[PDB]
RNA sequence: GGGCGUGUGGCGUAGUCAGCGCGCUCCCUUGCAUGGGAGAGGUCUCCGGUUCGAUUCCGGACUCGUCCGCCA
RNA sequence: GGUUGCGGCCAUAUCUACCAGAAAGCACCGUUUCCCGUCCGAUCAACUGUAGUUAAGCUGGUAAGAGCCUGACCGAGUAGUGUAGUGGGUGACCAUACGCGAAACUCAGGUGCUGCAAUCU
RNA sequence: GAGAACAGAAAUCUCCAGUAGAACAAAAGGGUAAAAGCCCCCUUGAUUUUGAUUUUCAGUGUGAAUACAAACCAUGAAAGU
RNA sequence: AAGCUCGUAUCAGUUUUAUGAGGUAAAGCGAAUGAUUAGAGGUUCCGGGGUCGAAAUGACCUUGACCUAUUCUCAAACUUUAAAUAUGUAAGAAGUCCUUGUUACUUAAUUGAACGUGGACAUUUGAAUGAAGAGCUUUUAGUGGGCCAUUUUUGGUAAGCA
């Protein structure tokens, strides 16, 4: 499946959780007891990866809450044009359905392939929207 | 007594480890088999040594194994690279004896200059008649007691025939 | 000093069985032989045991209980003198020859002979020996290798051959016989014909005596002696299948003497155990010897 | 004696000081060892005795233990 | 939690035992069994197919069904307040012929032997078992057999 | 008392069974702005086990920061 | 009685170090055209039984041998244990009655037996 | 353990000893040496049809397993599996 | 509770005989695994500290490892061995033996397998003791909080504790 249940007391930090269908990164938890004799709620803050929005949400501690599976992958440039990225995969394999970045990463991204470096573009996949996070060069194997 | 005790030459090995995969190992196995007049057979890494910069399994050494007058004769040649002298430790309690030659230029095949340099290490196994008891697969034996080679008989052997000496270490 | 074991090593030790000590019996191999269906209560599994040693070539019919193995009929290759094949008794013609003997002799001490003749024809074709209708079936053996490697061109199956047109149905396909092509799958039958009436070793020897007579003189000697050229083989094979299938009937040696007077020869060869009380004699006059202040 | 007795305070229950016949911390008795010992049957080691017994080889029999077969 | 499984606390039962590990020797497979035979049940650990559970171990019961590799059992297992019947399929290598079966037996054909030859005299064959009897009278001697006198040992430490 | 997290070169940290960036120190290049390349620098908190191999997998221990310890 | 082929029980058969082996049989041994397999006719395959050798394998013997096996009134009726008492003892535990009964240790002996077929001075 | 250039504590090769002290996906316990381990070759029986039996047990279900029958296959020289 | 089919048995909280199975108590560690005390003899291309040494794969002591023969003490999740008490089966008539019928199973084969026909063996008919009747069926009540004593035993310092 895409997507499998976890428990909240059984979901921890820098974890990643569906919170209103979006694919979501918790950045803080925190348990109290609903009244002396109740069970305790967690309230979940968390940012999603996609969009970067701040959101929160509080449930029951037993409450099950709906996970992602997240995959990052490791590819090399091979051009960008029209804000479409093109990639080359281990064994050969060339995706370009990836959209370039819009923000300083992609900013920084584009001035980097001007001016020449092999550029080494991690992309996540999660609930089948697909982006990319990260860049570094490739100190070895020029 | 000595019917048919004889010492003679099993198998000569040799052995190069260029130590990492490609252009020097085929470099290799070609100065190996040229010598041999074989194809040679490359042999796997069994671990991941970082320091040797080795993983496991990318054919790091080639080597080849001769036997009868052939090796006899490489064996000739290896000797006459060592002027006829190798240490007693070359020498093994078993019987068996072995020494390590630097360039194939001492043995004669010539230099060129895409194939390189690459020492080996030569290795002489002595058996005596009668080692087909270990080898056979049907009443598989061990061999017996004073038929066994030994470094006394292996070095009398060496000093006998090749008229070499032995040094004292 | 350095080749010790440990009385702990030497106590905590199993051997193995005594035949796989001797390096004699796979076990694997004679369990999935000998054992029967179980509702086939009390029926005998017959093994064809086929052993090669240097100079002979022994075949065996086996069944199996438990105080030991029971041999119907054996034929060995040094018996072929009698049916008139001297030299080569461990080729794969002797092979198939004693093969050919050993179901002759099976099927006429059976009384199955006068029914499956077997191939009486031979010409190399693949093919078993099929069950006639409304009579007996034929007898089914099974063979037994032992230790020896499976090869297209082995002996063993040889004698296979062998038995298989004289007249046993056991089971085999085609594929190890000698011209088996392995790319095309089928078998040659006129080089398996030729391998049957000797012809790798004809062919070897006008091959040979035409350039290398030295060789010609080391071996094959005693074909000159028998004058033996190299197409008469052929024929004394021929001559040596049709003795066969004349007559099997196995008339064993005269021994020359008893049993008790190869017995008393080789009871006084043999060396004697040594009892307890000239063993303390002697421990006694060791101590006195060594121990004694020499 | 003195020693075990001031000892015997430390623990709990009841405890008995018992003059053993054994010769020393070995299981002979004091006749048994003697009449071994006047014989070369017995050779010392670093605290302990190493006894001879009639089973084994006789060569290692003999170079240990040399003064009892020197009879 | 608990743990029941098929083969829960079969540690020492289906080990083998000391120095005779290894393959199975042939008498096992060449001994033949018939309906109505009454087999003992021995686990062989070498052995993964065909095994019974370890209820089963040390029971005997009664050939009902010959198979080509296997045998059919019946055992009579307690279940609360009655015996119920359990078939099992065990391969030969588990099982082997109950010898008191044997023995009865050879009791029936020396007792028949014994009744055959005596019913030629009619002399009272007397063909039950009887158990261990009193033993009766006898008079022992003391020729060279004199009486000796013990008494019990006083007291000592021993170490 | 119990539970959770925490230690990576000075800092930020990332990670597959030790990487960069900014620090540091040199060298080189060219402003309006610079940039590049070298090095010295890390027992991945510590100690074990597992594993070909462990930052990574597990166990134990230390430090620090948190959160509970309530009804009578 | 020796040896070979196939075995049964699977050390009384194994292991260590020496010694011996008539005859026959196994074995080592000689060869690479053919079938076949290898880096390597070393193993495996094939051919000859010829050129040779009991050196080895194998078999047997030796050893106050290691191990293993058997027995003992050897330890020891000991340890343990089923049943009984309004038995002892603060207790821990221990005696007795009616029964069952070890292991280590010590000592003595032993070191393959045998089935089917073939063959042998 | 004893040897062989670079090559050493650990690279590859050779011999000897080696009852398993290794390995068999994982927890632990059993089992395994011409193998159940390592390497190689060929395959899809990890197939079809419904019954019976064992464990848990009410002798219900579920899960797992055992031995067959009727086909159709794989593999091997074959017994067989 | 209602009975039903039979009339001393296709029984038994028992013993004996024969034959299995077990891994606890005990025992063992100069037996495997693991723990563990002390010396002794050796090994240094093969350790570390000192002292003598130009230094030395030098020397002399000492201390650590490894090996060899010993020595002291142990194991719920160690074991070669291994009880007592409990525990499976058998002690016949539904048995044994002789002869020969069936089959589409099985065998090379009337070879075997299973079930049979006909015939022989009877009150010591196959050990002891006792049987109070033996076997079978339907239907339904209450109950489904337990507690104590001896012996074995777990957690706990212990408990009229669990």
């Amino acid at each position: 499946s895409a997507t499998y249940p976890m428990q909240c007391s059984a979901l921890r930090k820098n974890g990643f959780v569906v919170i209103k269908s979006r694919p979501c990164k918790i950045v803080d938890m925190s348990t109290s007891k609903t009244g002396k004799h109740g069970h305790a709620k967690v309230h979940l803050v968390a940012i999603d990866i996609f969009t970067g929005k701040k959101l929160e949400d509080l449930s029951p501690s037993t409450h099950n809450m709906e996970v992602p599976v997240v995959k990052r992958n490791e590819y090399q440039l091979l051009d960008i044009d029209d804000g479409f990225l093109s990639l080359m995969n281990m064994d050969g394999d060339t995706k370009d359905d990836v959209k370039a970045p819009e923000g300083e990463l992609g900013d920084s991204l584009q001035t980097a392939f001007d001016e020449g470096k092999d550029l080494m573009v991690t992309i996540i996949s999660a609930m089948g929207e697909e982006a990319a996070i990260s860049f570094k060069e490739a100190a070895r194997t020029d | 007594q000595n019917p048919m005790r004889d010492l003679k030459i099993e198998k000569l090995v040799l052995n190069i480890s260029v130590g990492e995969s490609g252009d020097r190992l085929t470099r290799a196995s070609k100065v190996l088999e040229q010598l041999s007049g074989q194809t040679p057979v490359q042999s796997k890494a069994r671990y991941t040594v970082r320091t040797f910069g080795i993983r496991r399994n990318e054919k790091i050494a080639v080597h080849v194994t001769v036997r009868g007058p052939k090796a006899e004769e490489i064996l000739e040649r290896g000797l006459k690279v060592k002027e006829y002298q190798l240490r007693d430790r070359n020498f093994s309690a078993t019987g068996n004896f072995g020494f390590g030659i630097d360039e194939h230029i001492d043995l004669g095949i010539k230099y060129d200059p895409s194939i390189g340099i690459f020492g080996m290490d030569f290795y002489v196994v002595m058996n005596r008649p009668g080692a087909r008891v270990t080898r056979r697969k049907r009443c598989k034996g061990t061999v017996g007691n004073s038929h066994k080679t030994t470094k006394e008989d292996t070095v009398s052997w060496f000093k006998q025939k090749y008229d070499a000496d032995v040094l004292d270490k | 000093q350095k080749d010790a074991k440990s009385s702990a090593y030497s106590s905590r030790f199993q051997t193995p069985f005594r035949r796989r000590r001797e390096g004699k019996t796979d076990y694997y191999q004679r369990k999935r032989l000998v054992t029967q269906h179980k509702a086939k209560y009390n029926t005998p599994k017959y093994r064809l045991v086929v052993r090669f040693t240097n100079k002979d070539i022994i075949c065996q019919i086996i069944s199996s209980t438990i105080t030991g193995d029971v041999v119907l009929a054996a034929a060995y290759s040094h018996e072929l003198p009698r049916y008139g094949i001297t030299h080569g008794l461990t080729n794969w013609a002797a092979a198939y020859a004693t093969g050919l003997l050993i179901a002759r002799r099976t099927l006429q001490k059976l009384g199955l002979d006068e029914t499956y003749k077997g191939v009486e024809e031979v010409e190399g074709e693949y093919e078993l020996t099929e069950a006639v209708e409304d009579g007996p079936r034929p007898f089914k053996v099974f063979l037994d290798i032992g230790l020896q490697r499976t090869t297209t061109g082995a002996r063993v199956f040889g004698a296979l051959k062998g038995a298989s047109d004289g007249g046993l149905y056991v089971p085999h396909s085609e594929n190890r016989f000698p011209g088996w092509d392995f790319e095309t799958e089928e078998i040659d039958p006129e080089l398996l014909r030729s391998y049957i009436f000797g012809g790798h070793v004809s062919q070897y020897m006008e091959e040979l005596a035409d350039d290398d007579e030295e060789r010609f003189s080391e071996l094959f000697k005693g074909y000159l002696a028998d004058d033996i050229d190299a197409d008469s083989l052929e024929d004394i094979y021929t001559s040596a299948h049709e003795a066969i299938r004349a007559d099997p009937a196995f008339k064993p040696t005269e021994k020359k003497f008893t049993k008790e007077q190869y017995a008393a020869e080789s009871k006084k060869y043999r060396q004697t155990k040594l009892s307890k009380e000239e063993r303390a004699a002697r421990v006694a006059a060791k101590i006195a010897a060594l121990a004694g202040q020499q | 004696v003195e020693g075990l007795r001031r000892a015997r305070y430390k623990f709990p229950g009841q405890q008995k000081i018992i003059l053993s016949k054994k010769w020393g911390f070995t299981n002979l008795d004091r006749p048994e060892y003697l009449k071994k010992r006047e014989a070369g049957e017995v050779k010392d080691d670093g605290a302990f005795v190493k006894f001879l017994s009639k089973k084994g080889s006789l060569e290692n029999n003999i170079r240990e233990f040399p003064e009892y077969f020197a009879a | 939690g608990k743990s029941h499984g098929y083969r829960s606390r079969t540690r020492y039962m289906f080990q083998r035992d000391f120095r005779k590990h290894g393959a199975v020797h042939l008498s096992t497979y060449l001994k033949v069994y018939k309906v109505g035979d009454i087999v003992d049940i021995k686990a062989n650990g070498s052995i993964q197919k065909g095994m019974p559970h370890k209820f089963y171990q040390g029971k005997t019961g009664v050939v009902y069904n010959v198979t080509k590799s296997s045998v059919g059992v019946i055992i009579n297992k307690m279940v609360g307040n009655r015996y119920l019947e359990k078939r099992l399929n065990l391969r030969v290598e588990h099982i082997k012929h109950s010898k008191c079966r044997q023995e009865f037996l050879e009791r029936v054909k020396a007792n028949a032997a014994k009744r055959a030859e005596a019913k030629a005299q009619g002399v009272a064959v007397q063909l039950k078992r009887q158990p261990a009897q009193p033993r009766e009278s006898r008079i022992v001697s003391t020729e060279g057999n004199v009486p000796q006198t013990l008494a019990p040992v006083p007291y000592e430490t021993f170490i």
